[PDB]
């Protein structure tokens, strides 16, 4: 009768298909943060590197000079 | 030392009824025995050190991604198990803060299911305080999974879909100005989107058995 | 493209315009190196322009390391000034940029097969020896290193403008084989 | 641990799947609306005569 | 000369050997045979198709013990690990190799890193470098009928 309903019913068709795609979005978001986790355990990395000399240089690997006491 | 196996077997033959009563789960707790599994000479270390995995091996089955039949099974385990103790001070099940949502609205959901056995199973494990509101599952030093899919896709979703689809066929034959054929502006709709959405979903679930299947 | 290659070494030559005693420098120098038994040259190093300098008993020097064509040439009269104060009549004669080595990224991935596999006449591909596609180019006489990582190392040129003109005739063929 | 990897890159394509079927649906549904749109204003504008 | 002429010769029949699999072979390190190799193709004005991952396969999977079907299975993960770019400038034999130890861990028949890298001449640090990049693509490589004992759903 007028294409004014059929606005209505698209753009409400298109509220739901859009509320579907963000869910589908934060569901891809999820996953990626979960793989982004996954490769940081790849990455991931002791209780040795520190015993006695907590502080301690990378190039040199000496800790700090011993304290006046 | 094979515990792990036999809640995986409880829980299967719990699963196995499709049923979410505690009267199946007192049926299979008294033809297993599993009242039994603490039961043997042990002392009170190891006692307690084999009490600590056994709950927390329930707790971790009763949190997701496992389906609901299996975690209500977990909880169900979880209670047996922290009501049977031979400890003085019985051990307590870890609880962390990130999973406090997860078990409220699991929780939330039982009750709200008519599920009464489960959510009078949680309520008296709460009362009880068998919880330790720890800030992580286990200390630090130094399957029946459940998918995605059906959460996006399932039964009343594409019933929706589909009814809306027919909706929009009839309210493009009423609006023409002429009832003999549609405008010209508007022939774009696809009709396999549904065909498209079945097609992935099937693959997806070839692909799923065609994988727990073995070689 | 907008993007124009940056340059990171100029290489260039100059006549001091007589014979030196490479001894004497290497003992009177502030940071020069001199190892006969490796090899027949002062090794100087200055702050400013941060160059370094190769002296030869010929006379003749060599420059490297400078980031600009005015930068090359004050370390240049900059190391004639310190030889000239060490006792020497040395002058600054035949001053010559020898090679102006640029880099730059096209910033996208690039496919090195195919580029090599359409241009097999000028590319030289072998991921054994080098993990980088050569690139020889014929118009001006300059050699591209191409990555897939979209870095382009171009050297060999004596002149700014030869680098900007190879690049600009290497960018169209990797925008073809952009991956 | 890879069982959950692969389970989780699994779904990840199966739901990029339905992510690439429901945008060509959201295209083709603005395209349906551009059309919408210009023959709207192509019959209002028979009244305003 | 005679080294970088064989090497040439191997590349242009269709069956290419490694720089390392002629330095083995000949009395000079492979950097002169490279040099050489580039000078004989700069004067002979000649040029060798490039060498594709394929085309180590045949030879690195008859010098190990691996059936037939790891072969395939290898060739297969190789192919379409360098289609799908999940190793960007690799050399070919680390995809190979990579590719070799994926196949050889999922298969009956299982060869560690150092096996590998002595048959292929790769160090077993480039060998974990290119398995780390297709490591989480391991499934969708493989061939979709291979049969297997231990499960290409879990890996080193």
């Amino acid at each position: 009768e007028d294409p004014e309903t059929c606005l209505q019913l698209n753009m409400v068709y298109q509220e739901v298909i859009q509320e579907k795609l963000a869910e589908a979005n934060l569901l891809l978001a999820q996953n990626r943060e979960q793989q982004e986790e996954l490769m940081r355990d790849l990455a991931g990395s002791y209780m040795g590197h520190f015993m006695k000399p907590y502080f301690k240089d990378k190039v040199t690997g000496v800790g700090p000079p011993a304290n006046e006491d | 030392p094979g515990l792990q196996t036999d809640c995986e077997a409880l829980l299967s033959r719990f699963q196995e009824t499709d049923s979410v009563r505690f009267e199946d789960f007192t049926e299979l707790w008294r033809n297993m025995k599993f009242g039994t599994i603490f039961c043997g000479r042990m002392r009170n270390l190891e006692k307690n050190m084999f009490t600590k995995e056994a709950l927390a091996l329930a707790w971790r089955y009763f949190l997701p991604p496992y389906t609901f039949q299996i975690r209500v099974g977990a909880l169900y385990l979880l209670y047996g198990l922290y009501n049977t103790q031979l400890c003085q001070p019985k051990q307590k099940i870890r609880v962390a803060l990130k999973d406090w949502d997860e078990v409220l609205k699991f929780q939330q959901d039982l009750v709200n299911a008519q599920h009464f056995d489960a959510a009078y199973i949680f309520r008296k494990l709460r009362l009880d305080r068998a919880f330790h509101f720890t800030a992580m599952p286990k200390l630090l030093s130094y399957k029946d999974p459940s998918d995605r899919v059906m959460k996006l896709i399932t039964s009343d979703v594409l019933e929706e879909m589909l009814n809306v689809h027919d909706h929009y066929q009839n309210m493009k034959h009423v609006i023409s100005v002429d009832k003999s054929k549609p405008d010209k502006a508007l022939s774009l709709i696809k009709d396999d989107f549904f065909d498209n959405i079945k097609n992935i979903v099937l693959e997806h679930q070839q692909w799923h058995k065609d994988r727990k299947n073995p070689s | 493209s907008g993007i124009v290659p940056q340059l990171q070494n100029i290489v260039s030559t100059v006549n001091l315009g007589c014979k030196l005693d490479l001894k004497t420098i290497a003992l009177r120098a502030r940071n020069a190196e001199y190892n006969p038994k490796r090899f027949a040259a002062v090794i100087m190093r200055i702050r400013e322009p941060r160059t370094t300098a190769l002296i030869f008993s010929s006379g003749k020097m060599v420059c490297t390391g400078a980031k600009s064509e005015e930068q090359s040439r004050l370390a240049a009269r900059k190391y004639a000034r310190v030889v000239q104060k060490l006792g020497f009549p040395a002058k600054f004669l035949d001053f010559k940029i020898q090679n102006m080595v640029g880099s730059c990224d096209v910033k996208f991935p690039i496919r090195l097969e195919g580029l090599v596999l359409t241009h097999q006449q000028f590319s030289s591909y072998e991921p054994e020896l080098f993990p980088g596609l050569i690139y020889r180019m014929i118009k001006p006489r300059i050699v591209l290193l191409i990555f897939v990582s979209g870095k382009v190392v171009l050297t060999g040129a004596k002149v700014r403008a030869e680098i900007y003109e190879a690049f600009e005739n290497i960018y169209p063929i990797l925008k073809g084989f952009r991956k | 641990m890879l069982s959950r990897l692969q389970e989780l890159r699994k779904e990840e394509e199966t739901l990029l799947r339905l992510k690439a079927a429901l945008h060509d649906q959201l295209n083709r549904l603005k395209v349906e609306e551009l059309a919408l749109q210009s023959m709207i204003s192509s019959r209002r504008g028979d009244e305003m005569l | 000369i005679a080294s970088a002429c064989l090497y040439i010769a191997c590349r242009q029949e269709g069956v290419p050997r490694t720089f390392k699999e002629i330095c083995a072979v000949s009395r000079i390190s492979k950097k002169e045979i490279g040099r050489c190799f580039k000078l004989i193709l700069k004067a002979l004005e000649t040029s060798v198709d490039l060498i594709t991952t394929g085309d180590f396969m045949s030879r690195f999977c008859s010098n190990l013990c691996l059936p037939k079907q790891v072969q395939m299975a290898a060739t297969h993960i190789a192919r379409k690990a360098v289609e799908l770019d999940l190793v960007p400038g690799r050399s070919p034999i680390s995809v190979a190799a990579a590719a070799i130890y994926m196949a050889s861990q999922a298969s009956a028949e299982k060869r560690t890193q150092k096996e590998i890298g002595d048959i292929a001449g790769v160090a077993d640090v480039t060998i974990r470098q290119s398995y780390r990049l297709i490591y989480p693509r391991a499934p969708d490589l493989f061939p979709t009928d291979f049969k297997f004992d231990t499960p290409v759903d879990k890996l080193p």
